[PDB]
């Protein structure tokens, strides 16, 4: 959910602007060992409840049986820098980020995210290409009965530093 | 502004299938859209326990 | 459905051998213009009915709005040669084929299929790597009320010719 | 042998979502497992008409 | 060298037709562990010598130190089946084959090949797309004083089998 | 040349540390239209001359005839943000950045870079992973007698922003 | 030590290449500020000009 | 015509290369049957041996 991104005043905030009607995205995941995941999400703001609804479909295949995913060898995603580019005539954005999953051995596991961010409303203002920096942590809090875990994120939009 | 306040509540419903394993997950959260911070708790309501790492789903909610 | 493949006597037929209980596969599609599809299928033989049941989930994203898929510029898949390799310790097969979709302009559109074929029964005999040659044609027979079309396939398993 | 005869009937149920468009397709067919030939007729029961080419689904049934 | 391909009557031999002047080709090699090689080749016939000259530039980067290439764990490429497609307006062919390097443990090391074959003179006649199956075997003949080895290659061009 | 990178106090400068002996690097370039370039570079300091020597081998194949490279439709690379990761046991760094070439029409031409940076002597101290942002501008100065041009590059190394 | 580096330095460039089978040679001279991360280089094609492709593909090569 | 080709022919090979920055030179001689699609070549590393990598990566190069 790219609404939970601190935007400075001088970069156009496509996601917050799309609200409350919301937006939809699709993302491909390409892992270095050939697994492929796709995700589709529908984000809508009920202003009555002051609440943000997420409806996600998530599919993935060809994770090797003894790979770090199926064997649960992963701790966290390494902190990242995503490139958000506009698509001038279609009024949509395109995410491109290279992601690393840290293995409990101290190594890495690479995935390519390619996202298409597409607002439900035809947007007035289109942003210029900028960056988003994310830090996403996970803590498993599984008990005897249910499997549960917590996530925390922090995302900030930036222009080029130069 | 645009229906958002500084503190907001979130709700997640994921339908998935990884490596032929079908599952379902729901979650609630709290987040600060202007501080770019969010914290969500997720619970598997079908296909528990998952045969794969929780990490691959993180960017999915 | 790789049961509709003529197998010679000297190549082990993993698919027909898996029956009637059947088998499951997952396939990634990578198109030259960045679209990604995933498909999962469950094939089961009801011997009562003499009938083959298919249950498929199909997801895909990031097809460009003015691409040949969204604009329906495709006639047929070009005839292909798939490489079926065993996976020795996991008792499963792995499809690898490069596919071309012929554009109505007379050009091509490339997709990489990577399939994992995985029988419900632990198989006695594992095949040696061989080839499958497919020819798949489509005819749209859409009317005013419903959208309908016919497919026909022909698939033959072969060893190397040398 | 293995539950198969030389002529056989087939049945297809696809649940999908392409580029955010959700759809459903069913089909029946006839095929000769030993001649490596099959012929199937498909009909969209939800999301007709499709916003994309029928070709991308062909290897999906 | 696709001059050394057995062609049937029914398919145009672009490669033999290019002689005695000859043809050039460029190939990309993408190994599954992220190594990337590039090869350019210039082929000429000396009709005086009945000898085919091969001038070859080959470059490679990012072979992992403790991977099968820098560890010499390869024995041979597996027999393959390349697809050969005409590019109608450029008067050139493109070559796509997924290649597999056999490891001593019994494993398999994937490398995508994408070639471009260019006659030195405008071919008057272009082939329709076809297959070429390849078997390519190596034998190290290295002594203490020199690193030497032998290759045998057998190639035959086929149309679609059905 | 990552010697010309402004490093802060808090991150180890592998590149300046490698001097005056210097470092070597290999890079793969994967363009979205299937072209593939490879570059090897050897960098040495002449302390006598206060001059940094660059010896470079650059090779490319499969640039489509009527694509933006062979048609000279590029103006400049867009400002980027590369990720730099230490390979702990090999005593080397890896560089991953998704690069974009601006077209004259206003379009965008993607190329994946994956680099390996190797000091000529075992570094005693390795950096932790970081970012390097780049701005790289070109100006053609070509006359009738010679093809010449100028590059300016500004690079700064950053840690994670949060 | 200073690893043989100065605030202001000089740079020389030799590129040997082949792109879609077209061979070429480029040399260059430049001025740089290693600690400021600022270089300016001038390049001349000395064999195989005029290049049939864009100079932009070589920029990250030098 | 016969495009300067025979049933039995001879082949010579020059490969100049660099792999993980290690430079090398290989030449070869061979005998071939162009119409039968059968070649046999012998290769010798003349500069940069012994190769730090597998000969297998060069096979499709020659």
């Amino acid at each position: 959910d790219r609404i939970f991104t601190e935007y400075p005043q001088d970069i156009v905030d496509y996601f917050k602007n799309s609200c409350p009607a919301g937006y939809t995205w699709g993302r491909s995941f390409l892992f270095e060992d050939g697994a492929v995941c796709i995700c589709n999400v529908d984000i809508t703001v009920s202003v009555k409840e002051n609440c943000i609804y997420h409806k996600s479909i998530f599919n993935g295949v060809n994770f090797p049986a003894d790979g770090p995913v199926m064997k649960k060898m992963t701790t966290n995603w390494e902190a990242s820098c995503e490139k958000i580019m506009p698509v001038p005539k279609q009024g949509i954005l395109k995410g491109d980020v290279s992601m690393y999953l840290l293995l409990k051995d101290g190594g890495r596991y690479r995935c390519q995210f390619d996202t298409v961010y597409k607002a439900k409303s035809v947007p007035s203002k289109m942003p210029e290409w900028h960056f988003i920096q994310h830090k996403l942590l996970r803590e498993d809090r599984s008990d005897a009965k249910n499997q549960k875990w917590q996530l925390t994120e922090h995302a900030i939009a930036f222009p080029s530093a130069l | 502004k645009h229906g958002l306040k500084e503190e907001m509540t979130m709700k997640y419903h994921m339908e998935g299938c990884v490596n032929g394993h079908k599952f379902v997950i729901t979650g609630e959260g709290i987040g600060y859209p202007f501080k770019g911070k969010q914290t969500i708790n997720l619970c598997v309501i079908e296909g528990g326990p998952l045969p794969f790492s929780e990490d691959i789903l993180s960017a999915g909610f």
